[PDB]
């Protein structure tokens, strides 16, 4: 599985597009409410301020968090996930495919474990 | 004549753009979406310019009086004259207009100072309030 850092980076990105979807939905409801506000029933007038404020605050902080994600693309070059060289796997495929084969021989060698 | 000349050149370029978008839509294969958007936006903004310029020179257009040429023969070209000198909408626009009057309840030949005037005054204020509210909302968060 992928190392820790990438998992929360993808979680944050997923939160970003879910917030964008919520912003689009709230745009839909505010467009809906403005229609009847123009039709001239004043009951839903208080809800308009709340919808506008929530729409703007959803638009702002989403873009703000996407700013942090692009800073993290620039800043994580060779960083947090530090290098490692303990045999490199493109070569070391020869080594796991050594080990497991001998393991099979052991299973073949002992007739009491073949059950 | 200058206003109608500008009207002419702008209308001619608008018709040229219409001919363009026509002969690139008439192809059996649809081009890329982006080219269609560019053509749409250019032609549509050009239509906006047409409307604005037509709005600017209403007086020159109103002052002009239409009269057929003495040399123009009407006996042989009466069909062509009657093609140009009649100006009614397509029926689907006039029935759309009637359906819009019926759907809105608007009718504009008997209106007087009673209830509709207090509704008219009570509408101004929502627009101003909404404009001020959105100005305040924009000012609340720093967008720069």
């Amino acid at each position: 599985m992928q190392p820790p850092y990438i998992q929360e980076r993808l979680k944050s990105l997923n939160d970003i597009e879910t917030q964008l979807c919520s912003m689009l939905q709230e745009a839909s409801q505010v467009t809906f409410i403005f229609g009847e506000l123009k039709r001239g029933n004043e009951s839903v007038k208080p809800q308009f301020e709340n919808h506008v404020k929530q729409f703007y605050e959803r638009l702002d902080k989403s873009t703000t968090q996407l700013r942090k994600e692009i800073q993290l693309l620039d800043e994580n070059v060779g960083t947090r996930l530090l290098p490692i060289n303990v045999n490199k796997k493109a070569l070391g495929q020869d080594t796991e495919k050594m080990e497991e084969q001998l393991d099979l021989l052991s299973a073949i060698l002992d007739p009491s474990k073949s059950k | 004549g200058q206003a109608l000349d500008a009207v002419r050149m702008r209308l001619a370029q608008l018709t040229h753009s219409l001919r363009r978008i026509r002969d690139e839509m008439s192809k059996a294969e649809l081009p890329q979406w982006y080219t269609l958007q560019s053509q749409l936006n250019v032609t549509l903004s050009q239509l906006v310019s047409v409307t604005s310029t037509l709005q600017h020179f209403q007086e020159t257009l109103d002052s002009t009086v239409v009269y057929p040429l003495p040399k123009f023969p009407t006996t042989s070209h009466e069909s062509l004259v009657t093609t140009l000198l009649r100006k009614k909408n397509i029926p689907e626009v006039d029935e759309w207009m009637k359906y819009v009057r019926e759907t809105s309840g608007v009718t504009t030949a008997l209106l007087k100072d009673e209830e509709i005037e207090k509704l008219l005054q009570q509408d101004r204020e929502i627009t101003n309030w909404a404009r001020t509210t959105f100005r305040n909302e924009y000012g609340k968060h720093d967008f720069k």
